[PDB]
């Protein structure tokens, strides 16, 4: 009846569940982005070269 | 009369096993699912040892005096909950588990 009383108590809520334990984020918004590595260049030529 | 008590306590939800001991350490009486005599003499040693440790030191190295522990609750991992009581000489060690292992446990019998 000392025990009844306990096993009760611990039995209305788990009290050590975490709410989303593991999972992560998921989907998650990624903005598109292009980063410039290296610009190449001719140096002293007679006018512009396309 | 005093065998309708160990009904009653597999019957409280979540309970899987009981066992109780004597003053000694002898186990007096233990469930069927928990293992019979073997796995008493062992839990008998453990929780003996456990009690008499933590009611010598309540009442020595906190410097309380007259505080008796009357309860010790062990949560583990999965969801084992190893309740330790004292009525009179005689103690006991219920295991209980929580929703989900309940859960687990009757789709395991399923």
């Amino acid at each position: 009846e000392g025990v009844e009383k306990c096993i009760y108590q611990n039995n209305q809520i788990d009290l050590l569940e975490e709410y989303f334990e593991g999972e992560t984020s998921e989907h998650v918004v990624e903005n598109l982005s292009s980063k410039t590595l290296m610009l190449f260049k001719d140096e002293k030529e007679i006018c512009k070269r396309s | 009369n005093a065998d309708d008590q160990l009904k009653q306590l597999s019957a409280l939800e979540g309970a899987n096993g009981y066992v109780i001991f004597n003053e000694s350490g002898i186990p007096l009486k233990r469930h069927e699912k928990s293992i019979s005599h073997e796995k008493a003499v062992h839990i008998a040693a453990l929780v003996s040892d456990l009690w008499n440790v933590s009611k010598k030191v309540i009442q020595r190295d906190l410097k309380t005096p007259e505080n008796d522990i009357e309860v010790i609750r062990l949560r583990t991992k999965h969801s084992y909950e190893y309740i330790i009581t004292q009525s009179g000489d005689f103690t006991m060690l219920a295991i209980q588990l929580c929703g989900k292992a309940i859960e687990e446990a009757k789709k395991a019998a399923a």
